[PDB]
């Protein structure tokens, strides 16, 4: 059960915000401007990191 | 003038109210949503009408279990005249006209719909599509700009059937502004006039969070208002109907 | 030492059918305007969106996206476009932003700080002037508070700066907010007139129902590709599934909060959505003195 | 006493930076520096932390 638990942690924290607009990494990519992109990158990297 | 008078008496909520937070399909899980719900057991406004505005809150829970089509729409305003934005609703034997338009309403509008608004004039939305109406249970939200009308028909035994029955989603959004939205009156069916009455039923929604069961077909089969009891609170933390024996933080 | 994700091979646009065309030109041309305290509101649903009739339009002064890559517009399916449609001044222009505060932004027409969007700014110089004075044009400069986001106030309201109510008449602490303003042809930028239309937009759950031109190409199942419907993007495998949709919506998802399942725009047919195979790889050598075999 | 500021001319650009322009009333301060000159009005924008 903590094993399962852990890994379900992990999954479910792959769709936090992390004080981005958006989850999806697609998204960002598609609809940002490169610098702007490049700054919710980074803070989708920093949370997940 | 004054030509409808309405009786109150208070009920008990239930289990009814729960309605799905988006349209996104799930099966055998269990979900937590922060939303405009239903509080369970919940005073509810019964309202008997004979031949009367009331506030809007947050969101409207409306249920009737009338037989032969007395309610046949509703009225949405602030000012309730041509002065402000309103939204109009009428549910004929045909269909469903829904208008945004700026009518002008009588002190006690009722219902060829010459009686309920004297004129029309320039609109902003309006929506033709099948007839709402065919226990029917309706769930009013006015929150991102959208209007959302959540519908349900369940059969009928005996009372408010206790038994959790979901509200879906099926005349979606309107795509209106409805401005400041602030109250709400009911527009009930006479005839070309004996008697008449009602089986009005208002319910309040406030900001609660709430836990949903999906079954493997993906409808919801029960619900728990965290907020009711610590019963209630210690199945919302532990994500599951089902506690076993303890003591819990 | 390394993954094996097995590249996709195609791709796949379900964007649902419309194939239709936008107000999008009515929102541009009308031969009058609005004013920046009366601003024209205009929700554009149902569409198609050729965004190449705006390029197509005089070049634009200040042709700024803030939610949204420009040239990315057409491929993003928005599901609310909306036509905001007034005249300001030159100098006002840089107003309009997010995050941006100034008397235009905040006293007269405040765009969200998170906006998402495009405004589309150009020059109207060439027939706006006239010389009896484009009094028709007005802002608010006075409030009692700070405008919300997209809120409009067309009410004359009585500045009461005084403590007492200046009762509907001119005198001390007495001025009316609203102020004319004043086009004439040989002004310099900053008080010249310019169109401005803010093209808001509204990313959510609910159907496109507006979508740049794209047409579907056929689906392929067992196989792996690229997928947009209505949408959503994404990789994976196209299945049949088993499960049934209520009406709903498709946005299937699992307890891992994944596109579990979607419906596409054709049948309504589910397909159940699995990513595509993929796995670490490893070597296995013994000493490389030993042999150079792995 | 603030609302002396509000009666007074619309102020082409009345920017507060460290406290909210609305919470200034309620707020205690320690020391109040009032710095008065005279400036061209593109030069405004440059008065700025
Ligand atoms: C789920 O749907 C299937 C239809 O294939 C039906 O046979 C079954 O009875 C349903 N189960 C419930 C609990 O509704």
């Amino acid at each position: 059960n903590h094993n399962a638990q852990a890994l379900n942690t992990l999954v479910k924290q792959l769709s936090s915000k992390f004080g981005a607009i958006s989850s999806v990494l697609n998204d960002i990519l598609s609809r940002l401007d490169p610098p702007e992109a490049e700054v919710q990158i980074d803070r989708l990297i920093t949370g997940r990191l | 003038v004054n030509l409808i008078t309405r009786t109150q008496s208070y009920t008990n909520s239930f289990t009814r109210g729960v309605y799905y937070p988006d349209k996104v399909f799930r099966s055998s899980v269990l979900h937590s949503t922060h939303d405009l719900f239903l509080p369970f057991f919940s005073n509810v406004t019964w309202f008997h009408a004979i031949h009367p505005a009331l506030p809007f809150n947050d969101g409207v829970y409306f249920a009737s279990t009338e037989k032969s089509n007395i309610i046949r729409g509703w009225i949405f305003g602030t000012t309730l005249d041509s002065k402000t934005q309103s939204l109009l609703i009428v549910n004929n034997a045909t269909n469903v006209v829904i208008k945004v338009c700026e009518f002008q309403f009588c002190n006690d509008p009722f219902l060829s719909e010459f009686r309920v608004y004297s004129s029309a004039n320039n609109c902003t939305f309006e929506y033709v599509s099948q007839p709402f109406l065919m226990l029917r249970e309706f769930v009013f939200k006015n929150i991102d700009g959208y209007f959302k009308i959540y519908s349900k028909h369940t059969p009928i035994n005996l009372e408010r059937d206790l038994p959790q029955g979901f509200s879906a989603l099926e005349p979606l959004v309107d795509l209106p502004i409805g401005i400041n939205i602030t109250r709400f009156q009911t527009l009930l069916a006479l005839h070309r006039w004996t008697a008449g009455a009602a089986a009005y039923y208002v319910g309040y929604l406030q900001p609660r969070t709430f836990l949903l069961k999906y079954n493997e077909n993906g409808t919801i089969t029960d619900a728990v208002d965290c907020a009711l009891d610590p019963l209630s609170e210690t199945k919302c933390t532990l994500k599951s109907f089902t506690v076993e024996k303890g003591i819990y933080q | 030492t390394s993954n094996f994700r097995v590249q996709p091979t195609e791709s796949i646009v379900r964007f649902p059918n419309i194939t239709n065309l936008c107000p999008f030109h009515e929102v541009f041309n009308a031969t009058t305007f609005a004013s920046v305290y009366a601003w024209n509101r205009k929700r554009i649903s149902n569409c198609v969106a050729d965004y190449s009739v705006i390029y197509n339009f005089a070049p634009f002064f200040a042709f700024k996206c803030y939610g949204v890559s420009p040239t990315k517009l057409n491929d993003l399916c928005f599901t609310n476009v909306y036509a905001d449609s007034f005249v300001i001044r030159g100098n006002e222009v840089s107003q309009i932003a997010p995050g941006q505060t100034g008397n235009i932004a905040d006293y007269n027409y405040k765009l969200p700080d998170d906006f998402t969007g495009c405004v589309i700014a150009w020059n109207s110089n060439k027939l706006d002037s006239k010389p009896s004075g484009n009094y028709n044009y007005l802002y608010r400069l006075l409030r009692k508070s700070k405008l919300k986001p997209f809120e409009r106030d067309i009410s004359t309201e009585i500045y009461q700066a005084g403590n007492k109510p200046c009762n509907g008449v001119a005198g001390p602490n007495c001025y009316s907010p609203l102020q004319s303003y004043g086009f004439r042809p040989t002004y310099g930028v900053g008080h010249q007139p310019y169109r401005v239309v803010v093209l808001s937009f509204e990313l959510l759950h609910a159907p496109a129902t507006v979508c740049g031109p794209k047409k579907s190409t056929n689906l392929v199942k067992n196989k792996c590709v690229n997928f947009n419907f209505n949408g959503l993007t994404g990789t994976g495998v196209l299945t049949e599934s088993n499960k049934k949709f209520l009406p709903f919506q498709q946005f299937g998802r699992d307890i891992a909060d994944t596109t579990d399942a979607v419906r596409d725009p054709q049948t309504l047919e589910i397909l159940d959505i699995t990513p595509c195979s993929f796995g670490g790889v490893s070597v296995i050598t013994p000493g490389t003195n030993t042999s150079n075999q792995v």
